[PDB]
């Protein structure tokens, strides 16, 4: 009962920067966690603004969140051909005040460099 | 006519439901949760009020004939059902507050039978508060052409004091305790990710809180009009406002209908435990 809209993927030249935006809609009481995964996490942000990055990321990527629109953004700079992969948006949500916390993955997007 | 019929219907339904739930809970009595045993005790505090219906049925049929002792017992049971309900619900809401906010429960990981002694204490307080109804009730003939009807008999000097103390205690200690506990529970529960750390010890906690909150909302919605009526009465007796000697019929019929609603709460509880929670 959650629709995830993903945008930003597409053709791009090497040595450039890209911006991936993931938005969530539906009957949601609250959103708690968000992040991006390739089966491993690349960047995660909580509701409190804390940011976590994987061991393969040297702080290059920037993760931002907007709770007004409930939309997460990930900016990647100095892209490399090795970054060509599939990224899946993730989100943890509670649909009701008395309901179990459960997460729903996204469709996914393909990123190719050079 | 219709009143004995509906009293008999209420007696049958309430006895069946409450006996069923008591037997179901007691079949596994070797080990019970705090919420489970509080519900068991507020059901055994209700089977008695269910048992006392046929007396009122035959009273509404022809006339009270049982005597003074049965009248005392019936009045005390009606006045003790509310005290037991209010104190048990206040205790269960405080237990929910302890589990949710502080997360430092000790009923099950502490002393083996803290809950049992708390329930015994609330029973003792209920009996002590019901003593004034034990000591001032009698089946006075009233010399009203064969109209031996149960009614209070006070020296009229302490009636207002007794009524105001009853109202203050039984509808201001539990009310304030429950309001504070549920305000804190809701504030802590609207702005948290996981209670403790899990997804299996967090869902059932919310389910239990849902069950307890619907139970207390039903109890409040059933037992509030009677205490509002008695508050109107005690304010009338203090010469506050609206004393005109024309609303006596209204307050009497209000007391009757609110007593009926309080009698219905007994049969409302088991179906509530039935359809929600399965
Ligand atoms: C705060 C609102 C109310 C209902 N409630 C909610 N909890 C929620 N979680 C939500 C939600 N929409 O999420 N809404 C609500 Cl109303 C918790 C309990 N509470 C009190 C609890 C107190 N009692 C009054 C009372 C109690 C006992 C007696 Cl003897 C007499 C009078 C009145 C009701
Ligand atoms: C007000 C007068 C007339 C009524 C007499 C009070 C009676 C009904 C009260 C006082 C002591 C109470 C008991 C105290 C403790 C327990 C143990 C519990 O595991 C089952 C209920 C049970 C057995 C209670 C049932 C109700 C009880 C028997």
């Amino acid at each position: 009962q959650v629709q995830l809209q993903e945008s930003g993927g597409g053709l791009v030249q090497a040595g450039e920067s890209l911006r991936l935006s993931c938005a969530a809609s539906g009957t949601i009481f609250r959103l708690y966690d968000m992040g991006w995964y390739r089966r491993e996490l690349v960047a995660s942000i909580t509701s409190g603004g804390s940011t976590k990055y994987g061991d393969s990321v040297k702080g290059r990527f920037t993760i931002s969140r907007d709770n007004a629109k409930n939309t997460v953004y990930l900016q990647m700079s100095s892209l490399k051909p090795e970054d060509t992969a599939v990224y899946y948006c993730n989100a943890e949500y509670r649909t009701g005040i008395w309901e179990e916390l459960l997460d729903g993955w996204g469709q996914g997007t393909q990123v190719t460099v050079s | 006519a219709f009143l004995p019929a509906l009293y008999s219907l209420l007696f049958l339904l309430g006895l069946l439901g409450n006996g069923a739930v008591a037997a179901v809970l007691l079949s596994r009595r070797t080990a019970l949760s705090s919420t489970d045993t509080f519900l068991l005790h507020l059901a055994v505090a209700d089977t008695l009020l269910v048992l006392t219906l046929p007396l009122w049925a035959v009273d509404a049929a022809v006339q009270w004939v049982f005597g003074s002792g049965l009248c005392k017992v019936a009045g005390a049971l009606f006045n003790i059902n509310f005290y037991a309900g209010a104190l048990l619900l206040a205790c269960i809401s405080f237990d929910r507050y302890l589990n949710i906010v502080h997360a430092t429960q000790l009923y099950r990981r502490g002393p083996p039978a803290r809950v049992t002694l708390t329930c015994l204490a609330v029973w003792g307080l209920c009996l002590l508060f019901a003593l004034p109804d034990f000591i001032f009730l009698s089946a006075h003939h009233d010399e009203r052409l064969n109209a031996t009807h149960c009614q209070y008999n006070f020296p009229q000097v302490g009636r207002t004091a007794l009524r105001v103390l009853q109202l203050v205690a039984g509808f201001l200690l539990p009310l304030l305790v429950m309001a504070y506990c549920y305000a804190h529970i809701l504030a802590r529960l609207k702005s948290v990710r996981l209670l403790s750390g899990s997804r299996e010890k967090d869902r059932n906690l919310r389910r239990i809180t849902r069950l307890v909150v619907v139970v207390v909302v039903a109890f409040a919605l059933c037992w509030t009009p009677y205490h509002l009526v008695v508050l109107v009465d005690i304010l009338m007796d203090l010469g506050a406002l609206a004393r005109n000697c024309g609303r006596e019929s209204r307050v009497d019929v209000a007391k009757s209908v609110t007593s009926g609603l309080g009698y219905m709460h007994c049969c409302l509880n088991p179906l509530l435990y039935a359809f929600v929670g399965v």
